[PDB]
């Protein structure tokens, strides 16, 4: 609000041709995941048979060769990150309090006269966005009715999105997994603005967008394992669905990535 | 396979398997 | 890459894959699944020759293996003529127990021939060719063990006599230096090639484990057979034996063909043991020999047991007044009777050629714990060492 | 619900073979013998109730029964509620598809109606797929039908017309889904046609034609049966996909895209289209 | 023109050896080696006045020479002007095709007849190629239609048929060109299966070899309107690719190519069809 | 090597179609950036004199409007990201367990017999490999003459990648911005290989991969900055000319982001 | 170095006028009138001694002169040594550039060389961009250039030749800073061409052909004056980026990229392109 910028300044610098080129891109990673869609389609390239052979793996550089430097694991300070939750269980309330910890200290400077975030970003241009949703009437709110809010990064503070009732977002952004997901408290929404990630760096930006999308759910790990909330990094949704369920404009901006907040019991 | 009804004479296995959303 | 997919119904096979590596400086890796129908087939080197590797392997394989369809039944004096007759019976007296008499009388499944030298065109027994158990059924009990010998594809009848030659040759040379012992030189195993996927493969064995490089070529031969071996005793090492040959008139270009085949050989069988697969998806007995080679016993009993004709380790690859000598002459003066089976389809306007050199007065096959005509004009039993005699070489 | 699968059951002699898109089987029981026959004379869906009839009948047990027909690819067990519950299709040439209603039931496909565009008082139920399927091509066609249609709850639109040598099939079209209309899809299309070697489609010429009322048709060839019928199967097999028994699943990530055919050459491109900017369907 | 064939010659000394596709030949005539070795680094294309001039240098008589070019497969003389005048469909469900003699003429598509396998006494004109389309496959059908037909000046041959899932249009067979058959496919394809090192002993070869021994025909599966609509049109389009086409306007992977169609996904896949060497055809 | 998966297995499930779509694109972002193209190039499509309005601001959902739920920075409970380092000096030595420090807590478990990692990934398949680049004399080394590694995050080892020496990675790495960049000890290069981030999951594998990049340079900032290092993401570098000196094949695998470690004196 | 920017000085009574691609002036000083004069029959490069010694003579400032003739948009400075310190030409049609070494000058090109393709023994020094331009081309062509030139130390190639009715310029080949060679390019352009409906390029039908010694010519449209003409502007314009005097500046990640040009339509597209699969320039 005090640090806002009107993306008409933006579009001055747009170029239409790499603009069109990156959507057209995109596009091809979108997925339709409904629990009605189940049985007529698939994600998995590989049957789950064979995954088991692919999964938490090295790649080698010189493969069928064993020299290597071997580094000492006490120079490790670090605590194990905790599994990714699943099954979420929502019968505890949550506090606005919690949720309210997660957000500034994922994403904001604890000195709020800053305006540097604790993740960098390709020309201080920041083109993602964090919008928060709402998924559990065991949720603790701050303006009833409201279920999508949009992070505010530099000023903390959230402003209302969407007044969509609970069950709508859980669907959308569950796709057709949402059973073996369970009942998550809240979701994270990251989400690229096109013509901010273009503008400067052409298609270069767009590859530091998701990029900086990845820094910024990682913060949010990172948190939420210090704060006692489970987390998972979610792909399993329809992008579409998503978007015009949180009154999000696709011509504009499309979410990249949702990232589910809960307990696991 | 066997069973009572006839004898299995041939299998399509890709499409057989198929009857090259984490993980495994 | 590449990553050609087609239906269980259509005439190519399942799948065509170029692998991706991380290492531009290592060797391509491609290959030909198809069922098991025949085992995959595939090649190493730069790109394109690895790709077209891939390409013939495939087509050489299924056609010896599942393709051959005989042209008649002959006995051996009515296919050919006699003094390459008398060289296959004699042959074949010593492969199974059966009589000169009943040798003579049978009417052996035929296939098409021209003599190496007078290009004269007869038939040979085809027992000897198809690796199937069909196609020369009623044959099998002179013959019982097949292989895919002096075998070769190309897109000219030229090259694929060539490769088949070449072939020859390595298998010819192989066998001898098996039973024997007996190497001519020994290439520096540090020597530096210049080339950059060979050096990088090089470097790697030589960090694994060691090396021993061996001109093993029949004696008097022009051209070059280079052996290289390898062995580790390093303990997470999966793979503690391999080899790699080629034949080649050029010395550099035998070495550096030798040391892409050791490294295939290397990294086909490191990643089946890496995927975890079973004794069941093995299906080919020289695989399985070869698998139960791989141990660190393989190397030291090839090396302590290599007898060098020249002592000084040579630094570097020239040829020498041998190499330039006439192969064609050369094989000529030891036997008339080499032949070349060939076969020939139609690809656009173009002929794709299947050739196979053999010969009743060489090894006819590279088993020798099998039956094996292990009597001929380059080697008579008790010559050699005696265990090698009744024991198959450890080599793919 | 029990789906059946294509497959034949044929004797000659004292020989019976059943032949899948799975398997075949030499079929040495009269009673599975009985069966298949029966199970090949009906038309896609069979009540449960009815499989288990027809198997008591013929004295086979139930279980073992069910699974030699599941495991063979003769039927399969589907146990998912589908988004449409109905599909319809709305056309300039209804003839074409006069035996379509009934013919298709036999691949899983439920279409209620086949309507004439020329008729006044169309209407559509909730939750129900409307196929519009032109020849005639007139933009005020498609226009019309989003208006009527549009607010339906649960509603999804295809849209399939002809353009230069090709057969289009839009993407589906869910408002509630926020998937890209048809006008979004004919801007994808007649823009790569012009010959300007640039994705990007805005220039001052055609910024001066959107002053003019949004109108048009389009060229294509001259259809033939041969045509139709391409178009009839292409129809047919993607209803099949989205409502109808499923034989091959689609990967998530083109399920709802758009298939172009060229008519010459017969190849197909499967193709998600993007939101067109100038397009206001994702603000209804 | 002529077209010069595939071929190679081998000598060793002063012997040589020709080897065609169909012929293996020793050359003694120190002329027939010289119009051999110029022919080899010819690329393809020759003129009747070269391959003439070729021969009266080479001291050969120019009909003698010819006859042996022609018979043992070193040379072919294919028209300029398309290879077929019309076309004929036989097949078992010729109430298909009833209007598409009509219809295709507005496509440049010519097919003057529409035949039903089931008759007996089937004539076929010079220069036509002859469509077999098959709702039950018989691998002697197609036995049947290539020894009746084999030998009419100019014929050429195209199968069609369902396997499984598929529908598969063979490549064309045109004996005067030397292209591959039917059998150099589906022989070579069941021979594959037949001698695999492991037998697949599910092997869909089982299907097609206990119908010849039980005396059934494969049946198409569960086909409905739409899929003979389709295939319709496959038909139409495939016949448009080979009316107009010589070997000077036209060019051999359109005779040597196959076009196989998935029912289900509607995909299409074009693939090269090769010669067996040991087909029927080759003899 | 424990964990070794060859490229072989994943080439089996590779749709050749999306394979060259998705290169196609990628390769759209890549830079030609060299001192000699300095006077007849450029990166910013944007003036300089306006970039300043663009930087460091928010977009809003509702522009115009100030109705916001204003969140308490006392919920802060982490340090303040340091600014990222930029004309680095290299005149102190700096130890390879500095840099063993880094590479551990970024990327492994302190556990060595888990597989389990400190950033999560899109069907745990791990698609992207962290490489170790020496550009300093002054920067302490394993293997002498050796300055490319390639580290490996599971069997917590170092594998020799090549023997280049220190001026030409730092030449390839610092594009034409390497005055004001000036002299780091070391970078790390996160390398995308296409065929295992599209195997399974088709386009929107690569979308996982570039994300899956950013949680993991995250991690590096972090660990950095609590171990006394300056660190500075870095996208000023020629893609191809990175990947030819580092010795990797650009048909498999791709440079997606530089990282550059050092001090700031 | 002094690059002298295009512009004109033209006089009629007693008015001058400077007119440039950044401004235009009304010219009141009889020094400055003769300067400009001077710097217009000049061809590119001018060695700051002759600029300040014309400006000595004209009794100018030579700061003031300068900071004006800057400004103005008639010289400027540059500072950066270039990647390529010189650039060669070879061809099959060497006639058509046997002006091009002495005008090209004037934009600020240095080309050392014309060179002909049939010439034995061709040389060339290190640090050298070499353009190889085809109007009849074979593979085998570029294949020798490569082979001879590849090692040379810092050295890069463009490749320019025709394809149906488009003039082709590859991106630049530097195996230094490891770019896509010239069979990247064809292959990209022959498999776009293919009317297959796929960027995938690969089939059975082309591994087969992949067995066959690699060597091709090109279908194209035949060239008139016209043609050869605007190819040569493109290729001046192309040396005149990538080491003459910068008049535009490129993006940096379209900068090294290929350029076609449609010769009927005049549309230029400018493409990065990969590096072929089957391609193993990145090998050598
Ligand atoms: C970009 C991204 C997308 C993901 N999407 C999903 C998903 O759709 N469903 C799911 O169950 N897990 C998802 N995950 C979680 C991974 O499956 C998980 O990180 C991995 O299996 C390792 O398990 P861990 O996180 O518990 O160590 C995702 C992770 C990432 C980084
Ligand atoms: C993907 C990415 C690429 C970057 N590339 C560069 C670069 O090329 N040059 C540079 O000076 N800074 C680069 N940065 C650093 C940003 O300019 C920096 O994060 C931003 O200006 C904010 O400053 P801070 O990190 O000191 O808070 C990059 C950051 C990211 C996330
Ligand atoms: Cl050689
Ligand atoms: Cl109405
Ligand atoms: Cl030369
Ligand atoms: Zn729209
Ligand atoms: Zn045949
Ligand atoms: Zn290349």
């Amino acid at each position: 609000s005090k640090h806002e910028l009107s993306l008409v300044e933006v579009t001055h610098y747009t170029d239409p041709e790499v603009l069109a080129i990156v959507k057209d891109f995109h596009v091809r990673g979108n997925f339709a995941s409904l629990p009605e869609f189940a049985e007529r389609t698939f994600v998995s390239a590989v049957p789950l048979a064979h995954l088991e052979k692919f999964e938490n793996k090295e790649v080698l550089f010189r493969p069928g060769f064993s020299s290597v430097i071997n580094i000492s694991s006490s120079h490790n300070f670090s605590r194990e990150r905790l599994p990714s939750g699943i099954n979420f269980c929502d019968k505890n309330k949550l506090s606005i309090r919690t949720i309210e910890k997660l957000l500034v200290n994922a994403f904001s400077s604890p000195d709020p006269g800053s305006v540097r975030r604790p993740y960098p970003s390709g020309g201080a241009l920041y083109p993602i966005e964090v919008f928060l949703c709402r998924l559990s009437e065991n949720t603790e709110n701050w303006q009833a009715g409201t279920n999508v809010y949009h992070y505010l990064p530099l000023s903390q503070a959230l402003e209302p999105v969407a007044t969509c009732n609970t069950q709508s977002l859980y669907r959308s952004l569950s796709g057709g997994d949402s059973e073996r997901l369970g009942k998550p408290h809240f979701a994270l929404v990251y989400c690229i603005i096109f013509e901010k990630a273009l503008f400067k760096y052409r298609y270069r930006g767009y590859r530091m967008a998701l990029m900086e999308t990845g820094s910024m759910y990682q913060n949010a790990v990172l948190v939420a394992d210090q704060i006692g909330l489970k987390n998972r990094v979610w792909a399993g949704y329809t992008d579409s669905y998503v978007a015009k369920t949180m009154n999000l404009d696709q011509r504009t901006v499309a979410p990249l990535i949702v990232q589910f907040f809960g307990d696991v019991n | 396979k066997a069973s009572e009804f006839g004898v299995v004479l041939s299998v399509d296995a890709l499409k057989l398997s198929r009857q090259g959303g984490g993980s495994h | 890459m590449i990553n050609v997919y087609s239906n269980l119904m259509s005439a190519w096979p399942a799948t065509m894959a170029m692998s991706p590596k991380l290492n531009r400086n290592m060797p391509t890796f491609s290959q030909i699944w198809d069922y098991e129908r025949i085992t995959p087939a595939s090649a190493a080197g730069e790109t394109l020759k690895s790709i077209q590797g891939a390409i013939g392997e495939y087509f050489e394989r299924r056609h010896f293996f599942n393709e051959i369809v005989t042209g008649g039944q002959k006995t051996l004096y009515e296919m050919m003529p006699p003094s390459a007759a008398k060289a296959f019976t004699e042959a074949f007296f010593q492969i199974s127990s059966l009589t000169r008499d009943e040798i003579i009388t049978h009417k052996f499944k035929t296939v098409r021939a021209f003599n190496l030298f007078s290009l004269e065109q007869q038939e040979i027994p085809a027992v000897i060719i198809a690796l199937d158990n069909i196609t020369a059924a009623d044959d099998l009990k002179f013959y019982p063990d097949r292989d895919t010998c002096g075998c070769s594809f190309h897109g000219s009848l030229n090259d694929a006599i060539e490769g088949s030659l070449c072939e020859f040759m390595e298998r010819q040379s192989l066998l001898l230096y098996w039973l024997q012992g007996k190497a001519n030189t020994e290439i520096s195993s540090e020597i530096v090639t210049g080339i950059n996927h060979i050096d990088e493969i090089l470097l790697a064995l030589r960090s694994e484990g060691d090396i021993r490089i061996f001109d093993i070529t029949l004696p008097g031969a022009p051209g070059h057979a280079v052996l290289t071996l390898y062995g580790t005793k390093n303990k997470i090492s999966r793979i503690k034996y391999s080899t790699g040959l080629s034949y080649a008139n050029s010395l550099k270009k035998a070495l550096c063909k030798s040391v892409v085949e050791l490294w295939q050989s290397y990294i086909c069988l490191h990643n089946f043991l890496i995927g975890g697969y079973t004794d069941d998806d093995i299906i080919d007995s020289y695989q399985r020999h070869f698998m139960s080679c791989n141990k660190y016993e393989s190397f030291t009993d090839l090396c302590e047991n290599t007898v060098l004709l020249s002592d000084d380790v040579k630094l570097t690859l020239e040829e020498n007044i041998t190499s330039d000598t006439n192969l064609l002459n050369y094989l000529q003066q030891i036997s008339d009777n080499i032949f070349v089976y060939y076969a020939r389809e139609r690809v656009s306007n173009s002929l794709v050629w299947y050739t196979k050199i053999v010969s009743p007065d060489f090894f006819l096959h590279m088993n020798n714990s099998g039956a094996i005509n292990i009597n001929n004009k380059i080697y008579h039993t008790g010559d050699g060492i005696k265990v090698r005699e009744s024991k198959m070489v450890p080599f793919p | 619900m029990i789906n059946i699968l294509p497959f034949e059951i044929i004797s000659r002699n004292t020989k019976t073979l059943l032949i899948t898109y799975i398997s075949s089987v030499d079929i040495t029981h009269e009673g599975m013998k009985k069966v298949l026959e029966s199970l090949r004379s009906k038309q896609g869906i069979i009540s449960e109730y009815l499989l288990d009839k027809l198997l008591d009948e013929s004295l086979i047990d139930k279980d073992k029964g069910k699974e030699f027909l599941i495991t063979t690819g003769v039927i399969n067990k589907t146990k998912t509620s589908p988004l449409w519950v109905n599909s319809v299709i709305i056309s300039d040439v209804p003839h074409l598809f006069s035996n379509a209603r009934e013919q298709w039931k036999c691949d899983g496909v439920f279409v209620s109606h086949i309507i004439d565009i020329k008729d006044n008082n169309i209407n559509v139920s909730d939750s129900t797929l409307i196929w519009l399927h032109l020849e005639n091509y007139h933009s005020d066609i498609v226009k019309r039908i989003y208006s009527k249609f549009e607010s339906n709850p649960g509603v999804a639109f295809i849209q399939s017309y002809y353009l230069k040598e090709s057969f289009r099939i839009d993407g589906v079209y869910s408002p509630d889904l926020g998937t890209p209309c048809h006008f979004c899809h004919i801007e994808r299309w007649l823009s790569r046609e012009e010959k300007s070697f640039r994705r990007n489609e805005m220039s001052w010429a055609n910024l001066l034609q959107l002053l003019k009322k949004y109108q048009m048709t389009l060229p294509a060839l001259a259809l033939g049966e041969s045509e139709r019928g391409f178009s009839y199967h292409l129809i047919k097999r993607r209803l099949q996909e989205l409502t109808g028994t499923s034989l091959v699943k689609s990967h998530v990530d083109n399920f709802m895209s758009s298939v172009s055919a060229d008519l010459i050459t017969c190849i197909l491109c499967k193709e998600p289209v993007i939101h067109w900017q100038a397009c206001s369907c994702l603000e209804r």
